[PDB]
């Protein structure tokens, strides 16, 4: 039970690290998706301008 | 027996996160690579425009 609790404690520690890292990775993925759509909305009025 | 059942579902979850992570890391590499070339080709459209 002590062996198991020690491995369970490691799984828990890792599951927090994955859960905090993914919530910040996702937030930069939604910021990056917005800066791509924005830089696209910019660039198409430079394609319209070059035309 | 309940722990054994749980230890199977943790393995399924571990694998689902490991696969999701690998693929997402591939997509992130493919994404950073095209934002370098798209920006290099835009630092040339700025020179054709200013020309």
């Amino acid at each position: 039970v002590q062996e198991t609790t020690a491995g369970s404690e490691e799984i828990s520690s890792a599951t927090k690290n994955i859960a905090d890292s993914a919530q910040q990775a996702a937030s930069f993925a939604d910021q990056s998706t917005q800066l791509a759509k924005e830089a696209g909305d910019a660039l198409k009025k430079v394609i319209e301008v070059t035309r | 027996q309940e722990t054994t059942a749980g230890s199977e579902e943790i393995s399924s979850a571990t694998k689902n996160i490991a696969d999701s992570a690998q693929q997402a890391a591939s997509f992130a590499d493919q994404s950073t690579q095209l934002a370098k070339e798209a920006g290099d080709a835009l630092k040339k459209v700025i020179e054709v425009t200013r020309m």
